[PDB]
Formats: structure tokens, sequence, C-alpha cells
């Protein structure tokens, strides 16, 4: 009925601090995003 | 190729066989007339004249 | 309280423009360093063999 | 049949391992003073030993011990010159055919690219070296030939180049026949890979750079195949 | 003194080993069966091969701590 | 025949389309007959076939397998296009019959 | 031709993905790869490695054959 | 206002050939080798490129410039290291591909298979042609050797053979045709996979399972734009083993010394990649049989997609196909190692039973066992 | 069933290009050139190719070789000849093109 269907967890996926789900995200999306962009920078740097 | 086994197809051959007779004469007289095989320019009766 | 990684998104690699610079900046220094590591790893391999261990010997 | 020559330990063999370039300048020191006499390195000249085993003006000073040919002057006629770095190591004989008459026939090959050029390499020429023989019985050698049951045929027209204080080393390493030989074979892979140490830098940089660089590109991947691969598909028909 | 070097003292080394040992004692068969015979075709040349084979293996592995 | 059975078995468990949880019809490559065959098929069996396929692709994308339970059995295996498809080559057969007189 | 826009018809099937951000790039990369590599390897190991045992085995015969081959046959010289 | 990406011409085909191309999503690793290929081909012709620079396509001075190439040109022998061993990779990929193609019935792309044959002879002849170039001894005996192989062709095969060679045999007039030839071929090689890649994106890429994809079909661009590029760097790392640890691990050390007409070098074999098809040749005592096998053993490729018998496409699912697969890879390794190998009584014996069983597994033991297969599953 | 000259790709490629492509028709002789262009540029591809075959790289002899195409090679004349003066018609061509272009306002595109 579209409302019947929920979401299957990820949490087998999810990264560590976006774990807890009464915990909001924009806390640490710039650490992910700058843990991300890291390893992409060094690999620009490598290349 | 069964599917071409038939009388149609026999008959397909048969109007097409002069006409692929003809284009294997051009390609005949083509390849002696480009490579001069001499072995066959040798009967020509004016082109022998030449070698 | 930031974490490391999260002051480098906020002040590098949030604008591409500073994330291509500091990828420029970093390529300058880590090729020097790089390099330079390399090259003391290889000559302390081959010790007493390259023709700098030996130059002195014949140098005047 | 024949034999095959036995792997050495060459402090070159290692996977990063340079070559001992005082084992260089001993080997060219050998070459200059036993085998230039008939074998000839035309593909290598004095300027490149100017930063492998010997300095500038060492390098000046060996390549003015040896006359060269020059061109001709304005008479028209060739002339002698004390030689220069620029040069390449003087041919013992001006054609082939002059060193087979000198050598019963035989043309000693060309040693800038002897350890390249043969099977087994740096160990073929050290077994070769020093692998004479007496001939076993039922071998008949023929006039001029020499048995040495590392060569193909086992019958060489190389009469055994060197022996016990053979020369005399400037670095006063004792002249035995297996230093020499070890020197000369050294010499000579140098001469076959006049690119050996850099080549093993390179090897060795690029390892470095490929260990940093295949786990960061591999990350990369998994970070953007990271959507397919936790993709959970549902199917719900009505 | 005569400058005695290496290669010698490590062949004899082998040369008192097992293998150096056969293939030594072969190849004096060899030699005394071509010998023995007046104008026989066979050669030593193989079993001399086998010696030398094993013998230089050993001088391999063990000369060129000796070299400077 | 019983032989012939369990040959057949081994063969299809050997052929590991059922731990995909694939049916045998999801594996015939596509030619013109059975691209006719697909088309014919009705909805439900088109879109369990269409389903089937995708979640074969992902396993096979995260080089993984269905659950051993999960896996098609091959007594309850459905040769659900095979008539469609004889139907088609039945067509096909008979038009070129027909231009071979 | 083949576009984005029609390739196939497809019904009533839901597909949940997760941001790259907010999902780790290797999760349980070990503890589940193992199992997974080892079911992968005991799957294709009878397939795979019997030619190329039995190629292992021709090359050692083969070669072992030209080594007795180029060997002297005592035989040849007996008188 | 519309996108660039869309809507220029140039920008359309490039985002209809790389960025939005719909690309299954279960292709495996062994699909990177195609991407590899161009990227081998590109280096194969960079790297040529600044070969040329210094090579001169003379037999006074080939060798030389070779050896100055090796020996003053700065970073030379990187260079020319790098193309020797970029032959030897390009062949493995290349070799590997057609494997593919073969496994998962990827030549059912009629059009794509047969400009993939194209490409395949023509690699080839560029690869011999290039051997020839620096004029060893192995060059010059290896170039004798298959160009005497025409002359089995009959009633032309002298007169095709002394047009090639450019006279009696192989000399100057050899060397320098085969330094042109070598030259230019890579660009048609460039234009025919061009139209490869054409043929191929009429109907998409293929999946391991064989099975049509267009259910699941992803961007080419974000997720295999990575992975060929992981692809390629990991190519890279194998290659640049070769060129910086065995540079000469995969050549012959006879083709150090100049070519010599007057005495043959103790053995005469062709590069690797070439060894297979050589042992073949060596199967068949008669000289027309040896060349008609050899061509044989890479016309089967045509063939190939009209024995298939099989109701599936791939591989994946036909466990006895598989099995063939695998002794037709274990059949060529042994064709490979028998070319290597010399005439001798073993070998011989051993090279035509493997020629026999690869031409048996390819036209007739397939086409059994895969009707044997369709009778085990009832259709 | 299609028409194979507009359906095969290649075909199609060709057909949309030189058989079925519209093309003005007022178009005068100075829109000749654009072809010819290509025809010197292809004899430029293959009269060059077959000097190739002979002409070596080396100062020592780059003179000789082609004093060696002009002597020795049968026919080597004509091929080198044609490569010198199909350079200057492939630059006549070149310059009439562009000044086609100036004159009938083609630089639009
Ligand atoms: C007596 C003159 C002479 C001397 C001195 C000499 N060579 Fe030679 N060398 C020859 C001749 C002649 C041959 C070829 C003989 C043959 O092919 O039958 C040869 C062959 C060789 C070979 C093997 C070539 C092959 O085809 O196997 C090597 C290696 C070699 N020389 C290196 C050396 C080295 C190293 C020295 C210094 C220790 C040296 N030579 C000194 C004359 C000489
Ligand atoms: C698919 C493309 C190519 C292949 C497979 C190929 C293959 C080869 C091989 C195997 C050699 C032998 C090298 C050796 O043994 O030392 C060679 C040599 C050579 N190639 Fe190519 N090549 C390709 C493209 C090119 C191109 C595009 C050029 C020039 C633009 C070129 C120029 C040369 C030259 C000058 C040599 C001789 C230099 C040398 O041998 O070191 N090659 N090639
Ligand atoms: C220089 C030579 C070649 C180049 C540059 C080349 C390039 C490519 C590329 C980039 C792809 C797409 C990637 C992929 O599907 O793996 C591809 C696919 C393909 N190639 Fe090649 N290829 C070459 C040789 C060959 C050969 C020798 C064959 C067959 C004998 C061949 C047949 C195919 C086929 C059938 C496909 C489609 C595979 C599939 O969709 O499953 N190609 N090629
Ligand atoms: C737009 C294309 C080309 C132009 C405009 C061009 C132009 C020229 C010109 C002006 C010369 C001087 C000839 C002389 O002074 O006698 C020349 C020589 C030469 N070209 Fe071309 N060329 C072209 C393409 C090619 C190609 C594709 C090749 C080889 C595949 C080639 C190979 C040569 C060679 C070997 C020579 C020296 C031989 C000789 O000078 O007689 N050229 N070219």
């Amino acid at each position: 009925s579209h409302t019947d269907i929920r979401v299957p967890d990820f949490s087998d996926y999810r990264r560590a601090e976006v774990l807890d789900s009464t915990k909001s995200s924009k806390e640490s999306s710039d650490a992910r995003k700058g843990f991300s962009y890291l390893i992409t920078a060094t690999t620009t740097v490598g290349v | 190729l069964s599917r071409f086994l038939g009388p149609r197809y026999r008959e397909l051959a048969r109007n097409w066989i002069p006409t692929a007779s003809m284009w294997g004469a051009v390609g005949a007289v083509g390849l002696v007339w480009a490579t001069d095989w001499r072995l066959i320019l040798d009967w020509v009766p004016y082109i022998n004249g030449k070698f | 309280a930031p974490t490391l990684t999260a002051r480098l998104y906020s002040l590098l690699f949030r604008r591409t423009s500073t994330f291509a610079l500091t990828i420029a900046v970093g390529a300058l220094f880590f090729e020097r360093a790089f390099d330079q590591g390399a090259d003391a790893i290889y000559e302390h391999i081959n010790q007493g063999k390259l023709w700098k261990h030996i130059k002195h010997k014949y140098e005047n | 049949l024949e034999l095959h020559a036995p792997s050495y330990p060459w402090s070159h063999r290692g996977l990063l391992s340079s070559l001992d370039h005082t084992s260089i300048r001993r080997g060219f020191q050998v070459y200059k003073q036993v085998c230039s006499s008939c074998h000839s390195m035309d593909y290598v000249a004095y300027r490149h030993l100017v930063g492998v085993c010997y300095t500038e003006e060492e390098a000046k000073a060996l390549a003015e011990e040896v006359e060269v040919q020059d061109g001709p002057n304005e008479d028209g006629e060739m002339f002698m010159r004390p030689g220069k770095l620029s040069d390449y190591f003087p041919k013992p004989y001006p054609n082939p055919e002059a060193a087979r008459a000198a050598n019963n026939g035989a043309l000693p090959p060309d040693l800038s690219y002897i350890v390249r050029a043969r099977h087994g390499g740096e160990d073929y020429v050290f077994s070769l070296l020093t692998g004479y023989c007496e001939p076993p019985t039922g071998v008949s050698l023929r006039e001029g030939l020499y048995f040495n049951p590392y060569f193909p045929g086992q019958a060489i027209a190389m009469a055994p180049p060197i022996y016990n204080e053979v020369l005399e080393f400037d670095d006063g390493t004792p002249a035995t026949m297996s230093q020499v030989a070890k020197d000369v074979c050294t010499f000579l892979r140098w001469a076959s890979e006049p690119e050996h140490d850099h080549r093993k830098r390179m090897g060795l940089k690029m390892l470095m750079m490929m260990g940093l660089l295949l786990p960061l590109v591999y990350a990369m991947k998994r970070h953007k195949w990271s959507v397919l691969k936790s993709r959970k598909l549902a199917y719900r028909p009505p | 003194e005569e400058l005695v070097d290496p290669l010698t003292t490590v062949r004899e080394q082998c040369e008192q080993i097992e293998k150096c040992i056969k293939a030594r004692e072969r190849l004096e068969l060899c030699d005394q069966r071509v010998s023995s015979r007046s104008q026989t075709e066979e050669d030593c040349t193989e079993e001399l091969f086998d010696f030398l084979h094993a013998r230089d293996h050993c001088v391999a592995h063990k000369l060129f701590n000796s070299l400077k | 025949s019983k032989w012939l059975e369990g040959i057949r078995k081994w063969y299809y468990n050997a052929a590991g389309f059922n731990k995909l949880g694939l049916m045998r019809d999801d594996t015939i490559y596509e030619d013109d007959d059975v691209k006719e065959a697909i088309r014919r098929l009705p909805e439900n069996l088109y879109n369990d076939r269409v389903f089937r396929i995708k979640r074969a692709l992902d396993l096979t994308m995260r080089q993984q397998i269905l659950p051993k339970e999960q896996w098609t059995k091959y007594e309850e295996d459905k040769f659900y296009l095979e008539p469609y498809l004889k139907e088609v080559i039945r067509e096909r057969k008979e038009r070129e019959e027909w231009a071979k007189k | 031709g083949r576009e984005f826009g029609h390739l196939t018809r497809m019904r009533h099937v839901i597909t949940y993905s997760l941001s790259p951000f907010e999902q780790r790039a290797f999760p349980h990369y070990f503890t589940k790869g193992i199992p997974n590599v080892l079911r992968r390897t005991r799957a294709c190991i009878l397939r795979v490695a019997p030619p190329f045992v039995v190629f292992y085995l021709v090359y050692t015969w083969g070669t072992q054959e030209f080594e007795k081959s180029k060997r002297k046959n005592p035989a040849a010289y007996e008188n | 206002m519309t996108n660039i990406r869309k809507s220029h011409p140039l920008m359309k085909i490039i985002n209809n050939a790389f960025i939005d191309l719909p690309a299954p999503s279960n292709i495996s690793s062994w699909w990177n080798f195609g991407s590899l290929l161009g990227i081998c081909l590109i280096l194969q012709i960079l790297t040529g490129l600044f070969l040329a620079m210094h090579y001169t396509s003379d037999t006074t001075t080939a060798f030389s410039s070779v050896t100055h190439i090796c020996r003053d040109v700065n970073y030379g022998w990187v260079i020319r290291y790098l193309h020797a061993n970029g032959a030897s990779m390009f062949f493995i990929c290349l070799f590997i591909h057609v494997g593919r193609g073969l496994y998962y019935g990827s030549y059912m792309f009629l059009e794509t298979w047969n400009i993939g044959v194209v490409l395949l002879f023509t690699v080839m002849a560029t690869a011999f042609m290039g051997y020839v170039l620096p004029w060893g001894q192995m060059s010059f005996w290896g170039a004798t050797v298959i160009t005497n192989l025409l002359s089995a062709i009959p009633y032309i095969g002298t007169d095709l053979v002394e047009w090639i060679w450019g006279g009696f045999s192989v000399d100057k007039a050899t060397l320098t045709r085969f330094f042109a030839f070598h030259f230019i071929l890579p660009f048609i090689i460039t234009a025919l996979a061009a139209v490869h890649l054409l043929f191929l994106h009429e109907t998409g890429s293929n999946n391991p399972t064989g099975i049509s994809s267009d259910m699941d079909k992803i961007p080419f661009h974000p997720y295999y734009t990575i992975k060929d590029i992981l692809g390629a760097l990991f190519m890279m790392l194998i290659l640049l083993i070769l060129v910086l640890f065995s540079p000469d691990l995969l050549g012959d050390p006879d083709n150090y010394t100049p070519a010599n007409p007057l005495n043959t070098p103790p053995h005469i074999k062709p590069e690797w990649y070439f060894l297979f098809a050589y042992a073949i040749l060596r199967s068949i005592p008669n000289k027309l049989g040896g060349v008609l096998a050899l061509v044989a053993s890479i016309l089967i490729l045509i063939l190939m997609p009209m024995l298939h018998t099989s109701k599936q496409r791939s591989m994946m699912f036909r466990p006895l196909s598989q099995c063939l697969f695998w002794m037709l890879v274990a059949d060529l390794i042994t064709l490979t190692w028998i070319g290597g190998q010399p005439v001798e009584h073993p070998f011989i014996i051993i090279g035509q039973l493997a020629s026999i069983l690869y031409f048996l597994i390819i036209l007739v033991l397939m086409p059994i066992t895969s009707i044997i297969e369709n009778n085990l599953l009832k259709w």
C-alpha cells in the first residue's frame, strides 16, 4: 500500500558516526566528507 | 541451412547462375589483365604481341 | 569539537579551487619528501657500493 | 649435450641491489689490460666512466693514454691524436677479417653486450673464464682449440685469458684468477646494462608509489561502488 | 707465497662431497673404459659434465664469500 | 531412466543458476525467437522473470550467492517460457516451409 | 539508439540505496570476503585445476624424456 | 538552455561512448582488459613515437641507433623497454580478451567479433615487423623464417615472398619496408578499434551471466571509469615491474648480437606470443599444410559464432563446457611451451597431439558437449 | 525489412556523409577544392608511405637514400615527384579553400 514498505536496515554498512538513529548527520557530515576527500586528494597527489 | 533446401531456391539459383557466371568471367578477365598472366595472354590473338 | 578531517574539509576540501590548490602544494612537497626518502632507502641498501660512496677516495 | 652455468651470488642479483663500482673499476682495468688486445667494446666510451668508476680527470687520463685515428687534415691524410673522453674504446683490429686472421679464424666477440647476449649472462662468462679444464678422455681438439666445458661444443678458440697475477690492480686487491674473473664480469654486466643502478632506484621508487596508490585507488573505487554493493532491491507486485 | 686463489680451495672442498665423489668415481670408470679400447667413439664429456655440474654448484654456493 | 533422472538433477545442481534464484528459461540466450516469446509472455510472468534476472545480476555483481534454502529446486522449476517459444519456433518453421515452395 | 530513457519495461521493482558518505567502503572486508573467496575457490577448483595439473604432468614428463634422450646410451659402445 | 555534454556533437559522441553509456552492472574484471588494450595501444604509440625520433631504419645504423637509444638518449632505456614489454602486455591482454569472449559467448556480437579478429591479425603483423626492426640476430632470422613461410603458397609463393622482401632475401629493403609498415599500422588499428566500439555500442556489452542486462544498467562513467582506472593502474604495475626489474625476461639474449646473415643463432624461435602458432606450424611436416594450419589457428575465431550450439550464451552455467574451455587454455599453454622447445623426440609428438586437441576441442568437442548439456537441461 | 545502406552503422555514417547528404544545388566549382584537399591528403599519405619504404632518416644516408629512390627504385622518381608536387597542389587547394571561405562568408560556421 506504499505505506507498509519500510527501508531495510543499512546499519551493517553505515559508518560509525551515523550508526545512532537519534543523532543528527550534520554533526559528522564534515568529518565523513573530509575523510573521503582526503583519500581522493592523496590519490591525486600520488597520481 | 535446410531453410534454403527448397524448390524455390533451386529455381532462384538457376535464375542467377548465368549472372554469377558472367561476373566470374569479369573477375577472370580482370585478374588476367591486371596481373598480365601471360599464361593466358599468350593465347589472346592481339594481346600476345606484347611479350 | 570538530575532528581533524572535519577541519580539513571545511578549510580546503569544500571548495574545488582550494581542493586543487591543496593538491598542487601537496604534490610539490610530497615529491620532494618522497624523492629524498626513496633515495635514502636506496643508498642505505647499497651502502659502500655506489660511486658517491667511493668518489672521495679519488676526488683530487 | 651442454653444461649450464651455476647461479653465483652476485652482489647485483638482489631485487634492489646495485653494482659494486669498485668492482666495475677493477673490471675496467682487467678489460683495458687483458681483453682489449683482442676484444672490443664499440658502444662504450670513456665518457661513460665519468659517473661510474672514474672521475672526469681520471677518465681523461685514461682516454689520453691511447692513440686514436682522427679525421683528414689539411693535406687530406689521416693522422693520430692522443684521444679524448668523447672517443669509444679502441678497436683491437681494423676489420673482422683481420681479427679472424689473428685469432685462427675465430672472431673475438664484442664485449659491450656480451653479458646481455649470452644465456646465463655474467654467470656464463664467469663459469667460462674460470672453467678451462683438461679435455676428458675421448675428446680430440683441433690445433689452436682449448677445452672449455661451458662453451658450446666444448672447443673454444680463446686461450685462457686470466690467471693468477695476470694484472696488478691499482686498488691493491689480490689478483687471483677468481677475483679478476668476478671483477671483469661485473664490469661487463655494467657495460651491457649501464642503467642498472638507476633502473633499480626507479624500481624502488615505483614500488613505493604503487604500494601507496593501488590501495588508494581501490578505496576510491569501493567508495563509488558502495551505492551498488549495498543496494537492496525488493519486488512488490500488486 | 704464491697467491693461492680461493677457487682451488673451494673446488677441492666440493671434491670431497658425496655428489662430487660419486660423479668423480663414475668419471674414472668412464676414463678406464675409453682408454682400454682402441678405436671406440664414446666420450667422457657427459660424466665430466655431471661432475662439473655438481662441483660448480657447490663452488657457486661457497666461493664469493672469499672473494673481495 | 532413474539414472537419467539422477544425472539430470546432478547437472541442474552443477549448473549454478539455481544458486542465483534463477529458473532454466531465464538463462536462455535471447535470440529472435526467444525475444518474441518474451514479448508474448503474460504480464505477471514477464515481471517475475525481469525481477529474477535483476536479482541474479545483483548477486553476480557482488560475487555472492543466494542462501542455501532459497535456491530453485530442480523438481519445482517451471518451464514457463517453453510453450511460447515452441509456438514461435513452430510459426517460424511454417513460414520457412512456405518460403521453400 | 540505446539510451537510459528506453531500454526495457520493468514494473514494481524497488531499489533502496545509501550515499557513499553514509556507508563504509570496506564493510566486513575480511570476515565476509575470506569465506566468500573460499566458496568461489571451492566452486571453481574442480573445473579449472585438472587441465593445468595434466599440463604440468605432461611438462615434467616431456622435460625428463628429453633430458634422458640427450643422455648417452651405454649399449651403443659394447664393442 | 541545454547541456553541452548532451548537445555538442563531439561531446555527444564522447558522452554516448564513455560517460552515459548504459553498462551492465555485473561485468567482472575480465571486462577491464578491453580498455586495457586501448591503453596499451595508446602507450605503444606514444612510446613508439619517441623511439622513432632516434631510430634509423638502415642496416648499417639500425642496431647502433637502438644502442644509442638505450645508451645515450635520456631515459631512452625506459622508453625502449616500455615498448618491448608493452608489446608483451598487449598480447597478454589480447589473449585474455579473446578468452573472455570465448567463455562468456561474447562472439554472438558477430560484427564486433569479426572486427576483433581483424584487429588481432593487424596487431600480430605490427608486432612481427616491430620485432624485426632492431635488426639483431633474432630479428633477422625470425623475419627470414616467417617470411619464408609464404614461399609455401603454390604458384605465387616465390614471387610474393620476393615482392615483400624487396629483393632476394631479408635485407635493407625489407628492414625499411617493415619500419614503414610498423609505423603506419597502429593508426589503422586505432581506426579499426573505433569501428569496433561503434559496433559494440549498437547492442551494449555482455555480462558474465550471459543474460540480457537491460533491467540492470548503470551509467558507465562513475563506476566503470574508476574501475578501468584501477585496472589500468594494476596493468601499469605489472608492466613497470617487467620494465624495472626484469627488462629482458620475455626477450631473448641472442637479439643483442648484430644480425649475421652468414651465421644462424643456436636456436631460432619467434616471440612468445607467436610460439603457439609456430608450434602448430611445426606439427605439419608439409610446408603448405603447416601454413594453412597456422592461418586456420586464428581463423577458427570466425567459425566460433557458428559453432555455438548451446541454448545458453555464457559458459557460467555449463560446467562441462567450462572443463572443455580450461582444457583448451591448458592446450594453448602447452603449444606455447613446445614452440619454445626444440624439435626433438618428445616435443614433436606432444606438439602434434596438442594441435590436434586444439582443433578437436574448438571444432568437435565443444558443440557436442553443448548439445549434451542441452539434452540434460531438457531443451 | 530495411535498407542496409540506411540501417547498418558504418553504412549509416557513409550514407549520411557522402550519399544522402542534402547539399545546396548551386555550389560552384569553388566547393570542389574541399574534396580535392581530402584527395591530396590521401595521396600524400599513400605516396609518402611508399617513400618511407626506402628513405632512411640518418644524415649519413638521407640524401643518398633520396637519390636511391630517384635513380634505383622502380618508378621511384614518379612517387618522389608526386609527393613533392602534391604538397604544392595541397597548398594551392588550401589557399583557394580559405579564399572561398572568406569570400562566401563560410567562416560563420
Ligand atoms: C687470446 C685472445 C683473447 C683474449 C686475451 C680474450 N679473449 Fe675473449 N675470445 C677470444 C676468441 C678468439 C673468442 C671466440 C672463440 C670461439 O668462438 O671459438 C672469444 C670469446 C669470448 C667469450 C665467449 C663468446 C661465446 O660465443 O661464447 C667471452 C665471454 C669472452 N671472449 C670474453 C673475454 C674476457 C672477459 C676476456 C678477459 C678475461 C677475454 N675474452 C680475453 C679471444 C680472446
Ligand atoms: C600495437 C602497436 C605496436 C606494437 C604491438 C609494437 C611492437 C613492437 C615490438 C615487439 C618491437 C620490438 C622491440 C624490441 O624487441 O626491442 C617494436 C619495435 C619498434 N617499434 Fe613498435 N609496436 C607498436 C607500435 C609502434 C608505433 C606506433 C611506432 C612509431 C610511431 C613504433 C615504432 C617502433 C620502433 C622505432 C621500434 C624499434 C625500436 C626498438 O626496437 O627499441 N611501434 N615494436
Ligand atoms: C587492439 C585490439 C582491441 C581493442 C583496442 C579492443 C577494444 C575493446 C573494448 C574497449 C571493449 C569494451 C570493453 C569490454 O567489453 O571488455 C571491447 C569489447 C569486445 N571486444 Fe575487443 N578489443 C580488441 C581486440 C579484440 C579481439 C582480438 C577480439 C576477438 C577475437 C575482440 C572482441 C571483442 C568483443 C566480442 C567484445 C564485447 C565483449 C562483451 O561485450 O562481452 N576484441 N573491445
Ligand atoms: C599532408 C600530408 C603531407 C605533406 C603536405 C607532405 C609534404 C612533404 C614534402 C613537401 C616533402 C619534401 C619532398 C622533397 O623536397 O623532395 C616530403 C617528403 C617526404 N615525405 Fe611527405 N608529406 C605528407 C605526408 C607524408 C606521409 C603520410 C608520409 C609517410 C607515411 C610521408 C613521408 C615522406 C618522406 C619519407 C619524405 C622524404 C622523401 C623525399 O623527400 O623524397 N609524407 N613530404
